[PDB]
RNA sequence: AUACAGUGAAACUGCGAAGGCUCAUUAAAUCAGUUAUCGUUUAUUUGAUAGUUCCAUGGUAUAACUGUGGUAA
RNA sequence: GAUGGUAGGAUAGUGGCCUACCAUGGUUUCAACGGGUAACGGGGAAUAAGGGUUCGAUUCCGGAGAGGGAGCCUGAGAAACGGCUACCACAUCCAAGGAAGGCAGCAGGCCAAAUUACCCAAUCCUAAUUCAGGGAGGUAGUGACAAUAAAUAACGAUACAGGGCCCAUUCGGGUCUUGUAAUUGGAAUGAGUACAAUGUAAAUACCUUAACGAGGAACAAUUGGAGGGCAAGUCUGGUGCCAG
């Protein structure tokens, strides 16, 4: 027996006194056997406490098996041997055989997103993805201990990096080093030996706080005031959280009970139970609401809302993947996808989930629009809310499982969930001088991710740039942008020569999907038996199947983003891309200048993205060749995925031009099955492919015109007779549908077309009928544009007839 | 059973009485425990 | 004791357990003796009981064992 | 299928044991067939005991069952206490993906809830064996129903008293070595404490047995009954000092 320390029990005492989570990091081998003692201390600090405990691991438990019949018969045959007596258990065996432990792999961390735990035991340290960190430290509640065990390689990294700034020596990872430094900065975290000594490198001093909640008392006061009918029953069933959440539920109830249409959109963070408030308001809406409601979540992702709906219904008055069917006993509600229920929107109330903005504008038109805006884009959705609908949208961000937590602050700081849209420039007109200058500098990512204060403030600015209104990336993407071997960045922020300060005008992350460098990194990582870092090369290596692209290295754009001010920000992004093309063609400090004049031996430079209109316009100012796409509907936005790749190298122009030619040849046929998107964007894509072909080719891929007997075989003679019947008569479907496929094929092959005639050629390629495509695009002079299309068909038929026959 | 040692954790008034890279941990607990007090910045003159 | 050589965890092997409780009421049909089976089965016990040969040694395929692993088990 | 015949099937083989065909048989008042229990009782089923005369030794009540019927498998021997398949219910783990066995069992209880320890030494049984074993089997312990024979004293000396006992309604009568916290003396041993050896696989116990072990022999047996007597005491009654 020995007294341990004056700080490690007192930390749990004041952590449960202030209802704040706390972090222990244990080193050494005999470290599993001190989680009994920390769990006992966590319970005896306050009995009125959750008891469950997580054991997130990655591949294998430390010294046990988590199967109680298995270890029971193992200890039975241990009894039968006789090295251990009958009524004997060491405290770790007793801990795992009596406590309530939930076991998860590091891969399936998404299965425990909702429940609550008193303790979390992170077993392995060397692999810790930040999405898993954000999912476990969120579910640990206010009297909570998160413990993290270590390994001898991490002990070497600790003894190295605990002096000033040194690192470990062999893909190298710096996210775990940033983690170690953040835990050195945290006040509610410390590092303990396996013998319960203290390493005071992480929050050394800690006093026992004095023995003893106004916002909670104001919550109880306003709740009891609302109590003194079924509205108070719903309010008391909902308000398991802050008075902010209670006031939000009460205000949404008041504005959406009898007022039938308002557009209320409650916005909140990952805490505070937004889905809980929605599901707890669902029962009150079913009471004083219409017989049908419309939910717009993801399919089979409405766990908290459906649980709170069933819970509040059972509170008041009740009784291919999963069951989300509608039930009633004395009501209807369906969790549907995008608005195929346009004619099935007789429900007067629809509640949507967080951000698909055009699909949201499609679905939210003619009913009471409740909406849940999770932070986990928001500015543009609030702008679209104010641009149309008595919008009473208001919500707040007080936490649910705490009142405020330094563990939540350190988690947000390390995982970089904090953002700031302040300007902090020299001037906007002087940043327009940077847009004329097109000057860019490299990141120096090792010194960037080494956690120093001003470096971390600029890195938070860089993370706000790299995820500012992006395409819904995540913290694991931040860990890939930090700790991958094939990565670089560029911050083309300031042109000025002032003192310490600046901004971020444009971040752009490259990915060296190479041949030489990627082959070196892959042959390295095959010893570690993993690796997947070649996407843009491997897409074309199966779609177009070119040994030239198998031999040529490539840079691929992971992401690139600018400010959200104005079209000058897109000009700044274009200047950043042009500066990056010039950069490819022509401890440590947290920037680089001479290395911005340095590069590798890369052949191709490509950006892979979704088929967006402004992204296509950026790809055209980029003019990088609009290469082979994929029309499989990626269910996030339904957007098709195109990887536009320039060739900026010595001798690759014929290869890239032939690839663009093959993509152009495939796109006209693949616009029949699963590409029915637009007319102007389709013309822009065809023009981009032909522009790539004209820029790359000199006379190599120069196609010959429509030959005589081949053109005679492609049409029929009576088909051309019907074409002349359309020339001097009506252009009906008895002669304008059998030949229209060959007409559109030869028209997009090879002698000019108008805007209306180009939309007619694209309309016959998309094979829709007359009153659909032209009336959607031009919306003016329908029969006159049909006659202009017939005249262009007559000119094409007269040209083909007078050419061949 | 508080006031007693369920397992090893014997609870006194305020103190807790428990019982039971090698040289690296032993040295970092012997001398270099609070030696990293003024080792935070490493010339981080922000 | 430079193809085996004693201790021997865990594996194949020979055998071990070689005969233990409750519940609904069958009148020489349950039972006991006896006659017979050239009318029949039989490990073990015991006594007996085998006559065809044209122009120096026969084949891969599995363990135990190693090695790579999956699964809460 | 009742009774038999002929042939085949199946059998370890005999066999209406089963099937085709055929004949209309067969048992019975010389007790067919059917009726029940002190069929938790009986029949020799068996040992008998030197006086218990239907208590008094045992094999077997009938057949089943391993949650419930069904089907299959193994073996010299089986429709297996130890196997599999499917159906139906119980039922535990579970990370909800799946892996199972049977414990829906046996012991107990309704002011004696502890038997579940040691051995094959004996008798048999199996056994490759001059060896191994058997919860077959034996041994021991807690768990009183005052049922059973013993003890809690035996023998002397001295002193000092004069009264003790019995009958009877009464008066009274009859009788005689009888008493005493009196002193005192040396002998006896038993409960207990214990050497052992014997016994026994071993240990307990019985048996045999050296050493110590009594004066309040305090090494301290009860239970119930009959009757008094006492205070500067207390209470009640009322024709002093009394009665209760």
């Amino acid at each position: 027996k020995k007294a341990i320390d004056s700080r490690i029990p007192s930390l749990i005492r004041n952590g449960v006194q202030t209802k704040q989570r706390s972090i222990f990091v244990i080193v050494g081998d005999r470290a599993r056997n001190q989680l009994p003692n920390l769990h006992y201390l966590m319970m005896s600090a306050d009995l009125k406490m959750n008891k469950s405990v997580l054991w997130a691991y990655k591949k294998k438990l430390l010294g046990f098996t988590s199967h109680r019949k298995k270890r029971e018969n193992k200890i039975k045959k241990e009894i039968k041997r006789g090295t251990r007596e009958v009524n004997e258990m060491d405290p770790f065996e007793s801990f795992i055989s009596n406590q309530n432990i939930r076991y998860v792999y590091y891969k399936e961390s998404e299965k425990i997103l909702g429940n609550t735990y008193g303790m979390c035991i992170l077993q392995d340290f060397e692999a810790l993805t930040p999405n898993l960190l954000a999912r476990t430290i969120e579910t640990v509640e206010g009297g909570g201990i998160v413990v993290i065990l270590l390994k001898s390689m991490s002990s070497l990294k600790q003894l190295y990096t605990m002096t000033m700034d040194v690192h470990a020596r062999y893909v190298v990872a710096r996210f775990n080093e940033r983690f170690i430094l953040s835990l050195g900065s945290n006040p509610n975290c410390l590092v303990v030996d396996d013998e319960l000594n203290v390493l005071p490198l992480s929050g050394a001093k800690n006093v026992k706080p004095l023995p003893p909640d106004e916002l909670p008392p104001k919550q109880l006061e306003l709740q009891e005031l609302k109590e003194s009918d079924v509205q108070p029953a719903g309010s008391l069933v909902s308000l398991s959280k802050t008075v902010n959440q209670a006031h939000a539920i009460l205000s949404f109830i008041d504005a959406i009970s009898e007022k039938t249409v308002a557009l209320t959109a409650g916005r909140g963070r990952g805490k505070s139970a937004a889905l809980g408030i929605s599901i707890a308001a669902a029962v009150s809406h079913g009471y004083s609401n219409i017989f049908v409601t419309s939910p717009s979540p993801e399919n089979l992702k409405t766990l908290f809302e459906f649980i709170f709906k069933g819970f509040d219904a059972l509170g008041y008055q009740e009784h291919f993947n999963k069951a989300i069917v509608r039930v009633d006993i004395k009501q209807y509600i369906v969790p549907q996808d995008h608005q195929v229920l346009g004619q099935a929107e007789l429900v007067v109330i629809d509640e949507a989930a967080a951000i698909i903005v055009k699909n949201l504008l499609g679905p939210y038109l003619v009913f009471m629009a409740s909406t849940i805006n999770g932070y986990e884009l928001s500015l543009k959705l609030i702008q679209q809310l104010r641009n149309q609908q008595l919008r009473e949208i208001s919500l707040d961000e007080p936490i649910r499982y705490a009142p405020g937590d330094p563990i939540e602050k350190w988690l947000n700081k390390l995982l970089c969930l904090d953002v700031t849209l302040i300007k902090n420039p020299r001037f906007a007109t002087r940043g327009t001088p940077h847009p004329s200058q097109c000057n860019l500098f490299v990141v120096n990512r090792d010194t960037l991710f080494s956690y120093h204060p001003v470096s971390e403030n600029f890195l938070e600015k860089m993370m706000a740039l790299y995820v500012s209104s992006h395409y819904k990336n995540s913290p694991n993407d931040l860990q890939l942008m930090s700790d991958a071997p094939a990565h670089k960045l560029f911050v083309l922020l300031p042109p000025i020569d002032p003192k310490d300060g600046g901004r971020i005008p444009d971040p752009l992350c490259v990915i060296q999907i190479a041949l030489e460098g990627e082959i070196s990194k892959e042959s390295v990582r095959n010893s570690l038996s993993r690796g997947q870092r070649a996407g843009g090369d491997l897409i074309p290596w199966l779609i177009s199947q070119q040994f030239q692209d198998e031999e040529f290295a490539s840079l691929s754009g992971a992401r690139i983003v600018r400010i959200a001010t104005n079209p000058e920000y897109a000009s700044m992004g274009y200047g950043s891309r042009a500066i990056e093309l010039l950069r490819d063609y022509f401890l440590l400090l947290k920037l680089s200048e001479q290395p911005p004049h340095y590069l590798h031996y890369l052949g191709v430079s490509y950006g892979l993205t979704q088929s967006l209109h402004k992204f296509w316009k950026n790809n055209s100012f980029v003019p990088v060749y609009l290469r082979q796409t994929a029309n499989d509907l990626t269910g996030e936005h339904t957007c098709v995925m195109l990887n536009v790749l320039e060739g900026r190298e010595s001798n690759w122009l014929v290869e890239f031009a032939k690839d663009f030619r093959k993509r152009f040849l495939s796109l006209l046929s693949y616009d029949f099955h699963k590409f029915t998107a637009v007319q102007a964007l389709s013309v822009i894509e065809s023009s981009k492919k032909a522009q790539d072909l004209s820029d790359d080719e000199k006379h190599d891929n120069k196609e010959l015109t429509r030959t005589h007997l081949d053109d005679i075989f492609s049409p029929f003679d009576l088909k051309r007779l019907d074409s002349y019947s359309n020339n001097l008569l009506d252009y009906h479907v008895i002669g304008d549908m059998i030949p229209m496929l060959a007409l559109l094929y030869f028209g997009d092959k090879m002698s000019s077309v108008q805007s209306a005639i180009l939309l007619a050629i694209g309309l016959q390629r998309k094979n829709i009928d007359t009153i659909a495509k032209e009336l959607n695009l031009p919306s003016n002079q329908t029969i006159a544009m049909f006659a202009k299309i017939m005249r262009k068909m007559s000119q094409y038929f007269r040209q083909l007839l007078s050419q061949s026959i | 059973a508080p006031m007693s040692d369920v397992g090893g954790v014997l609870m006194d008034k305020d103190a807790v009485y428990i019982d039971i890279e090698r040289g690296e941990g032993e040295k970092l607990m012997t001398g270099l425990q609070s030696v990293e007090q003024s080792i935070a910045e490493k010339f981080d003159g922000v």
